[PDB]
């Protein structure tokens, strides 16, 4: 159950880093005309 | 009107009617 | 993110997949992959569930003596009431199984990949260049979801009470939310009901309405209503038809959320009352009497 | 001087969005509006007071604010029970004269005065777009509501002191002498999960630790003012933020609504920062006292209501079982570490945890719209919903609201910011530069 | 002729100055002399139940229903 | 003046009328 | 009785001061 | 004592009454602050003066 | 005159042209069906609100003079004893007495009828002004539907069961009487026809907010299409997966969900009439019997239904005269 | 109750909570006033 | 007279016996 635990702890953390990451890579909205 | 029944469904078919021909009558003095 | 040369970033954003997975799709697919699978599993397969904690075994899978329609996956038990109830937790798996942990897993698993769902609504409407409001409409649904998943657990303090995940026990929660909150009469749902019926009546007007202007509209339906029609413009209309059932299933979905809390409908019993003092009865209490009867027979104790 | 849809693209249903670039025009309707939620403040105060016996509890009457000034510790002696009702009276009457100041001003700013205030007054004007001087007016109000949380805290330890609903023999106004400023205590609150038993921060137990958290919050609010005054965002603040009127009151629409949420929640739970005396019992707290009370008067004539938990505590038998990670003051003396003990429900119980229990079970708050008590499947006899149900439900309401709020604005913030907020560009569209295949 | 028109003008407003009123106060003589009860043969709040019925009324008979009504109510 | 739309206003107004102060009359009825 | 005429008064007067305030506008100075 | 802070409450009643007629119109009609700012700011002034002496009859009583 | 092929002017051809006048309203000659059986409908159903009694048909004080709200108040059914009489004003009960007849629950058949009729006027009607500006009366084939669900729920119901007295009284709190009614009767929750009416219901709602949702926010900047398909169809390929490549079929699916779902429903209310009722799966009633263990939540929706029938029949069915003693009415704590 | 001083002034306070539906309801009325610009 | 007076008017008459309608719902009958 432990084991399970680390484990699902792991992936939660991983897909949240992920999202977070990614949204922080994303270029910042801009208009192109102005 | 062999029953009151009858006499007073007879009745209600002529104030239908009347009814009728009141909305047809309106109808024809308003078209012009 | 930035994974080989900002492939696996590129690849996330990408728009050429044939579903835009998105940065919020990187949590919606995993957990709604994750809702779907358990439920699929439960539902086909799960032992039965002390929805309460009486230990009177509720079975809701289909091994176990069930159909489609009464199939469901029960609420997790009244003993665990709004704990937090992971397989980690329970002694053994069928324990987990037993006090109806998969509910819990899948609700989880399952707001969090609507809410996600909106987020990649946003992205997408973001990434096409148009205006991002679908995800606002879409929060309708996504509200009542939430109301009876998860602000209904909260207000009555047990995840037992939330809607089963089934057809047969969706009536039973609906049987049951009746007879404890008396949900018809109360004016919120009243109107999610007028928002529901008012959303396929203009749904049918508009199908009709543009299926017969398309020969290859204003005048039809200005001589049919007397009152004429204010959206001449479709942008109205198509604003109106958006706006009806969204706010009548947000109404709704706050109704719930406020009888989750104890605050019922209408309570109109004994309203009328004779010159003496003895009730006459209406509507209102023949309601009521269904609702006692729902009540004693909910409580199998 | 209200303009029109053709000179600002706005329509009357969009009215204010004409406020967005007009910053004198805009502070102006920013201080009406406070105006009119101090006007709201002091007129039910003055309306409950007006309408308040202080024989009743307070949760009999229906009154939301009275609780809110009595936690404070204001004309309230022990065991809840009211010693004046001056303190009320004097809140709602400064409020309704500072109600009037801040409409005097809010009229001001709006109907006549600098509609941009840009040039007049360089301290005051702000573009939207300027990160810094949002920045100085953020730190302003952080400074604000340091202060308003250290005022608090003056209140609680340095003043008459806080309602204490934990004090031994049920509650009193207690002088708060070493709140918890434990660091570890005060973020385990935030570490807590939202879940049953932990509960998050609406499980605080004690007076102690909200003013300990109360004192962290001030410093670290004065702090940020202070940084946020002399400090520009990082790039990285820069670039993972829109900038603009809109984009911030995105932010704040969903802060707020997730706020108001949490309010929601520690209303219809948490019963110390609300306290049971005025607000009346928690849900799970009516449920517990009806258990109890049926308890101790069947034994005045075990197994009967009492059973063992999943973790293995002792604790009240039936449907409450559900509720029994409810902590109350008149039930934390009779329990032990096991969970409920029988050596305390036999001789622990004192008359007043019998009758508090007892008022709390005839209170419950179950209630309906028509402001009807019990059931719903209950005739119509009694008239009372507890003022828990009503706060939890209002403030969800509007927190669910303004989440959606925030979707809505924060939408039309990115759009605006990348050109999107008119609509799809009719000579060529992003959708037209991608591959056919779906 | 148009709503616009017909309401702005004061000719609407003095010509049913007169009637909106008298209607308003038929109907309020309509119900407070109990003309309504009369006509449309809702029991008054004291004659709900007789001396000889103390139940909620039923009636039986499908033809001969007119004279169980009358027996049933006050009459 | 005894227009279509005349008589369609009057027909759903004077009832309506009628009806409104029926029903103020009876809000303050007796018991 | 004479509390419930009072209200009423009052409540007629709250009513009154915006309506009174725009009519005003409306009519003098004109910039409403 | 009591009737002498109910009349002067009762005048707060009707200077504000007074305030809310005229500050808005005041400020709205054109020309309307300008050469009334005189009159605009001796009402505020009245009314301030006047809660204070009504807090100061309260506090006597 | 004026027609086909030189043919003189007649009466027809002079009230055809006055009926079909481009006045403020169009009355055509479907309106002389519509609006006095539409106007006669709603006038009925509001003297029942306001003025009639139900006390004497359900034993009932229904009405804003005897004490009810909007909410409470209602145009109760005719008692069952009148069995299906259409009481008319002159049938043989309440022989014209207009009070007697009100009394007698009359009120409720004259709303229904009339209102049926002004349902067929109004369906007439939109085929006439379909015609009128030579437009397909699609409006007229959705409208269908509701006719369709009034006839099996307000006259086909009550026709194939004892009488009238179990027709949906005009009224929100009657309404809910009803329903209620169905649910612990009829189970009709669990009628597939039911299933299929609710889910099309619900489809239509998603429907319209979705198609609104997305023409709004497609629309394009400042004879032509004011918001592109094209992006639409992009987006919902790659959101949910499936997208309406024609506009022409979208609004047709948007016609056609809500009618066929309420066609089912109307469907499913005829095999109600004549108690013919998905109520019952006979293989888990048997199970639950021989194992008292077994349970689901089909069986407790049962046990609910039971609780219903059994405390609401002592007053909802007046003349069966029930009188439950308090020993068998069902209870959650007696199982 | 409200202090005694203040007693025959409970009918006034009785209508102040609902102002603020006034002052929105003063926002449209004033926009219906300027023909909805 | 001024259209949007009209229907200030018309609107505060329709809240005032929508107050007396929901006053009758809390005294007299059908108030229990
Ligand atoms: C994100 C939500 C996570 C799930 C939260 C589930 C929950 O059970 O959260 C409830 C918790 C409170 O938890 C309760 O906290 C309580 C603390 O009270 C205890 O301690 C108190 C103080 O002594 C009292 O004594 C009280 O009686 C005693 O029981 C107990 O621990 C309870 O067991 C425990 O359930 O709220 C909180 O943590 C903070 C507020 C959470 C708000 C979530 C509301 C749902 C919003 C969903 C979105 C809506 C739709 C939007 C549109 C899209
Ligand atoms: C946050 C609200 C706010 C903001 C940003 C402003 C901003 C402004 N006002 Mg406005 N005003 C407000 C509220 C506000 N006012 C209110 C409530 C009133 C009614 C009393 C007025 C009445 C008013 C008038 C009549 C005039 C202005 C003027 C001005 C300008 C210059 C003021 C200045 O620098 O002198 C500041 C001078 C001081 C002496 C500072 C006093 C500060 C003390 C300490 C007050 C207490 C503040 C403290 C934080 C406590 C907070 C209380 C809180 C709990 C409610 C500036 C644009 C003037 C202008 O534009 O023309 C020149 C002008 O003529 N204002
Ligand atoms: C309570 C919330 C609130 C607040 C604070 C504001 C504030 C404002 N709105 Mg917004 N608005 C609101 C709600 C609100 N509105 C709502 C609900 C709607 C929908 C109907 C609108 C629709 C709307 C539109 C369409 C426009 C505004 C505009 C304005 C500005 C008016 C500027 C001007 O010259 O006055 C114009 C008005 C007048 C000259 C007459 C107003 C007189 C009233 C009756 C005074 C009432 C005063 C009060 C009762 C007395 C108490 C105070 C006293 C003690 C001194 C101002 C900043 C305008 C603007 O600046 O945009 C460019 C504008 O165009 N609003
Ligand atoms: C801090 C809060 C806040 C602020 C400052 C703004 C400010 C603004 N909004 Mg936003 N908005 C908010 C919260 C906020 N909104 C929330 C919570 C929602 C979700 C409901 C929205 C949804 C929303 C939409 C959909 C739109 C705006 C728009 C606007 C702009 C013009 C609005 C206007 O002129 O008023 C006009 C005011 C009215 C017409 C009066 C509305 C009266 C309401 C419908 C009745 C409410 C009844 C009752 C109180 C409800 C209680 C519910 C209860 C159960 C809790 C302006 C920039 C508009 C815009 O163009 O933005 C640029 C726009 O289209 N807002
Ligand atoms: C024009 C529209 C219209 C329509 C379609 C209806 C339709 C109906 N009404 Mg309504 N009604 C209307 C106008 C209308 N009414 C008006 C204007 C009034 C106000 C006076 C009423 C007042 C009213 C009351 C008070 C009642 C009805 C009732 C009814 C129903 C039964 C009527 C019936 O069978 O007898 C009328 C039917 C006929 C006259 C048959 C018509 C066929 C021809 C024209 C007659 C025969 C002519 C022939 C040449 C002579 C044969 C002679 C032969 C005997 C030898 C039916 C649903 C009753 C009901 O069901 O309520 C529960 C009821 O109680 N109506
Ligand atoms: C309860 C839900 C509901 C209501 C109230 C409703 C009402 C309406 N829809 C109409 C149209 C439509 N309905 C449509 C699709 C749908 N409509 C639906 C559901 C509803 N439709 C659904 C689910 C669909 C999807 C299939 C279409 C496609 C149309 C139209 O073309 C038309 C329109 O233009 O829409 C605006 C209008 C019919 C014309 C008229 O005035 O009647 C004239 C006839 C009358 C009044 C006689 C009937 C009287 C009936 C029997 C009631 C009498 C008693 C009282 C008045 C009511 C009692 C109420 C109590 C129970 C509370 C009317 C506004
Ligand atoms: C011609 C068009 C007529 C439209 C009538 C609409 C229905 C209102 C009837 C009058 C009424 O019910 O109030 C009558 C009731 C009377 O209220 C009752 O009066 C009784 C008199 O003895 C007793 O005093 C009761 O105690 C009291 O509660 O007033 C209310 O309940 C107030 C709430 C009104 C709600 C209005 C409907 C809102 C929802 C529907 C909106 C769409 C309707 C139009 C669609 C087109
Ligand atoms: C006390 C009454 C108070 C009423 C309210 C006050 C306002 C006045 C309202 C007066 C009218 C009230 C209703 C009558 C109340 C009343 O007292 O009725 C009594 C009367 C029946 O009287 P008897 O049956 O005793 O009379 C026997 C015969 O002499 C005549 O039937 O009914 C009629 O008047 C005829 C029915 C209506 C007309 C015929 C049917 C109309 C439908 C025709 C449809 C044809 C089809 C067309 C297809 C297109
Ligand atoms: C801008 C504007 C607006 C808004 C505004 C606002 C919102 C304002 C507010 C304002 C305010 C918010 C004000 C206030 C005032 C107040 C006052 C003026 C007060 C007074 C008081 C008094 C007088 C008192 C008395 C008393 C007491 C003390 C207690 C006891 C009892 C008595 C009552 C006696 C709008 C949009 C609409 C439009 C445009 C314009
Ligand atoms: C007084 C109190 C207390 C305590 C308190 C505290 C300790 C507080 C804290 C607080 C805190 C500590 C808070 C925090 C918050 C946070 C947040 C709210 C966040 C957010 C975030 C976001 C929103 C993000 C976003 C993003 C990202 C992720 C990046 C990319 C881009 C974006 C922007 C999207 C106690 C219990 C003792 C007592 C009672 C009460
Ligand atoms: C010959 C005949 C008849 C007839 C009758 C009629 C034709 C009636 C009508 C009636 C009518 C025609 C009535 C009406 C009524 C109305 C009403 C009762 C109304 C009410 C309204 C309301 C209550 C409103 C409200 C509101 C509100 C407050 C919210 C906002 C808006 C509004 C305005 C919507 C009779 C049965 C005698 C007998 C048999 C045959
Ligand atoms: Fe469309």
């Amino acid at each position: 159950m432990l084991t399970l635990k680390i484990f699902v702890y792991t992936v939660v953390t991983f897909f949240v880093c992920l999202f977070i990451f990614g949204f922080l890579s994303n270029d910042p909205a801009r208009n192109p005309g102005k | 009107a062999v029953t009151p029944s009858l006499k007073n469904f007879l009745g209600s078919l002529i104030a239908g009617a009347t009814v009728l021909g009141g909305i047809a009558l309106a109808i024809t003095a308003v078209s012009k | 993110n930035s994974s080989l040369w900002a492939r696996f970033c590129e690849w996330i954003t990408s728009t050429e997949n044939r579903l835009y997975i998105g940065w919020f799709g990187v949590i919606m697919i995993p957990c709604l992959l994750t809702a779907t699978s358990v439920f699929i599993i439960a539902f086909i397969a799960a032992p039965p569930v002390d929805i309460d904690g009486i230990r009177e075994p509720v079975s809701g899978s289909l091994l176990y003596g069930n159909n489609i329609i009464t199939g469901a996956v029960i609420p997790t038990s009244n003993a665990i009431g709004l704990h937090f109830y992971p397989i980690w937790e329970a002694a053994s798996l069928d324990e987990w199984l037993y006090n109806g942990g998969p509910y819990q897993l899948i609700v989880c698993h399952f707001l969090l990949g609507v809410y996600c769902y909106m987020g990649r609504e946003w992205e997408l409407s973001f990434r096409l260049g148009m205006r991002p409001w679908i995800a606002v409409a879409y929060s309708a649904p996504v509200a009542a979801a939430s109301a009876v998943f998860l602000v209904y657990p909260i207000g009555q303090g047990s995840f037992s009470d939330g809607m089963p995940l089934g057809i047969s026990g969706t009536f039973n929660f609906m049987i049951v939310f009746q007879a404890e909150h008396n949900i018809l009469m109360h004016p919120f749902h009243m109107l999610g009901v007028a928002g529901v019926f008012g959303g396929s009546l203009f749904s049918a007007m508009h199908g009709s309405l543009v299926t017969s202007s398309l020969i290859r509209a204003h005048g039809y339906f200005g001589r049919l209503i007397f009152q004429y029609a204010s959206f001449n413009n479709s942008r109205s209309l198509h604003f109106f038809l958006a706006a009806w059932p969204v706010i009548g299933i947000w109404f709704t979905a706050l109704g719930l959320s406020t009888m989750a809390f104890n605050l019922n409908g209408f309570n109109f019993n004994q309203s009328v009352v004779d010159s003496q003092g003895r009730v006459l009865n209406t509507w209102a209490d023949i309601i009521n009497r269904a609702n006692l009867g729902m009540e004693v027979m909910h409580e199998r104790n | 001087g209200g303009r029109d849809q053709e000179t600002t693209g706005f329509a009357w249903w969009s009215g204010n969005a004409r406020l967005i670039n007009l910053s004198g025009k805009l502070l102006g309707a920013h201080v009406a509006h406070a105006g009119l939620i101090v006007f709201w403040a002091g007129a039910m105060n003055l309306f409950e007071v007006s309408h308040f016996v202080p024989e009743k509890p307070m949760y009999e009457q229906g009154l939301i604010l009275l609780p809110h000034i009595a936690t404070l510790g204001y004309g309230v002696g022990p065991g809840g029970e009211i010693i004046d009702t001056f303190p009320y009276f004097v809140s709602g009457v400064l409020h309704l004269i500072s109600s009037a100041v801040l409409g005097f001003g809010g009229v001001y700013h709006s109907l006549i005065g600098p509609e941009t205030l840009e040039e007049s007054y360089p301290f005051f004007g702000y573009v939207w777009k300027d990160k810094n001087k949002m920045t100085n007016i953020l730190g302003y109000h952080l400074i604000m509501l340091g202060l308003g949380a250290w005022l608090l805290v003056w209140k609680a330890m340095y003043f008459g002191g806080v309602y204490d609903t934990w004090a031994p023999g049920g509650g009193d106004v207690r002088v708060i002498t070493n709140p918890t400023t434990n660091a570890a205590v005060i973020f385990g609150y935030l570490v807590k999960s939202p879940f049953g038993g932990d509960g998050w921060i609406c499980s605080v137990d004690n007076m102690e630790d909200i003013i300990g958290g109360h004192i962290w919050i001030g410093t670290l609010e004065i702090l940020g003012g202070i940084w946020h005054i002399y400090t520009t965002p990082w790039p990285w603040a820069r670039r993972a933020f829109v900038w603009s009127g809109e984009a911030y009151l995105s932010y704040s629409l969903g802060a707020i609504g997730v706020m108001g949420f949490i309010a929601c929640c520690m209303s219809w739970f948490n019963n110390t920062a609300y306290p049971s005396e005025f607000y009346g019992p928690t849900g799970p707290e009516a449920s517990q006292s009806q258990a109890f009370t049926f308890l101790v008067r069947d034994q005045r004539l075990l197994g009967k209501y009492l059973m063992r938990s999943p973790t293995g505590e002792i604790i009240f038998g039936g449907e409450t079982m559900r509720f029994w990670d409810f902590r109350g003051p008149w039930l934390e003396p009779l329990r032990g570490p096991n969970g409920l003990d029988l050596n305390k429900l036999k001789n622990d119980i004192q008359p007043w945890q019998e009758r508090r229990a007892a008022e709390y079970m005839t209170h419950a708050p179950l209630g309906s719209l028509n402001s009807v008590g019990g059931v719903a499947t209950e005739i119509n006899a009694v008239n009372f919903v507890s003022p828990r149900s009503w706060l939890a439900c209002s403030h969800f309401c509007l927190g669910f609201f303004f989440f959606i709020g925030h979707l809505w604005h924060a939408g039309r913030a990115r759009a605006a910011a990348a050109g999107f907020e008119k609509g799809i560009d009719r000579f060529d569209e992003p959708v037209l530069s991608m591959r056919p295949l779906d | 002729r148009p709503f616009s028109d017909i309401l702005t003008s004061i000719r609407y407003w003095v010509i049913h100055s007169i009637t909106v009123p008298a209607l308003f106060i038929a109907g309020w003589l309509f119900v407070s002399t109990g003309l309504a009860y009369d006509v449309f043969g809702t029991p008054r709040p004291n004659e709900y139940f007789t001396e000889d019925r103390q139940e909620a009324p039923l009636i039986t008979d499908r033809f001969n229903a007119l004279e169980q009504v009358k027996k049933l109510s006050g009459n | 003046i005894f227009t279509v739309r005349w008589l369609a206003i009057h027909g759903i107004a004077v009832p309506t009328i009628f009806f409104l102060g029926a029903i103020t009359a009876m809000q303050f009825i007796q018991r | 009785n004479i509390e419930l005429a009072l209200t009423l008064v009052s409540l007629v007067l709250v009513v009154s001061a915006g309506p009174l305030v725009v009519v005003l506008l409306s009519a003098r100075g004109g910039n409403l | 004592m009591t009737s002498i802070l109910q009349v002067a409450l009762l005048a707060l009643i009707f200077v504000s009454f007074a305030l809310v007629v005229g500050v808005p119109v005041v400020f709205a009609t054109p020309n309307g602050w300008t050469d009334n700012k005189g009159a605009v700011f001796s009402g505020l002034s009245l009314w301030l003066l006047l809660v204070f002496v009504v807090g100061i009859l309260n506090s006597f009583v | 005159a004026i027609g086909t092929y030189q043919e003189k002017r007649t009466w027809f051809d002079d009230a055809d042209d006055w009926l079909r006048q481009d006045r403020f309203v169009f009355v055509g000659w479907s309106g002389l069906l519509l609006f006095p059986c539409a106007y006669f409908a709603l006038g009925g159903w509001l003297t029942g609100t306001t003025f009639v009694t139900s006390w004497y048909t359900h034993g009932l004080a229904t009405s804003y003079l005897e004490g009810c709200n909007f909410l409470t108040a209602a145009v109760s059914t005719p008692a069952n004893s009148m069995a299906h009489s259409l009481l008319f004003v002159w049938g043989p009960e309440a022989q014209g007495d207009f009070t007697r007849w009100c009394q007698l629950g009359g009120l409720w058949a004259f709303v229904a009828l009339h209102g049926a009729f002004g349902l067929i006027g109004f369906m007439l009607r939109q085929f006439e002004i379909a015609r009128s500006v030579n437009l397909r009366p699609y409006n007229a084939i959705a409208f269908s539907a509701p006719i369709a669900v009034f006839v099996s729920v307000f006259l086909i119901y009550p026709l194939g069961q004892s009488g009238w007295f179990f027709a949906p009284s005009f009224g929100v709190a009657a309404i809910f009487r009803f329903i209620l009614f169905f649910q612990g009767f009829h189970n009709w929750t669990l009628n597939p026809f039911h299933m299929m009416g609710v889910a099309g219901v619900l489809g239509a709602a998603l429907l319209c907010a979705i198609h609104g949702a997305t023409v709004e926010n497609t629309l394009f900047e400042d004879a032509e299409e004011t918001y592109s398909m094209v992006t639409a169809n992009r987006f919902w390929s790659q959101i949910f997966g499936v997208a309406f490549s024609n506009k022409r079929w979208l609004h047709f699916f948007m016609l056609l969900v809500p009618v066929t779902g309420l066609w089912m429903s109307a469907i499913g209310v005829v095999g109600l009439a004549l108690n013919l009722r998905a109520y019952d799966f006979v293989s888990q009633e048997i199970r639950a019997a021989e194992d008292p263990e077994f349970e689901t939540f089909y069986t407790k929706n049962i046990l609910l239904n039971e609780g219903i029938r059994a405390w609401m029949a002592a007053q909802d069915q007046p003349h069966e005269r029930l009188v439950f003693p308090e020993e068998v009415l069902p209870r959650g704590n007696a199982l | 109750k409200l202090p005694e001083a203040y007693a025959p002034f409970a009918p006034i306070v009785d209508v102040l909570p609902v102002i603020p539906v006034f002052f929105i309801l003063l926002a449209f009325v004033w926009q219906a006033a300027v023909s909805f610009r | 007279i001024p259209l949007w007076l009209v229907g200030t008017v018309v609107g505060t008459l329709a809240i005032g016996l929508l107050a007396v309608f929901f006053y009758g719902s809390y005294v007299g009958l059908g108030s229990s």
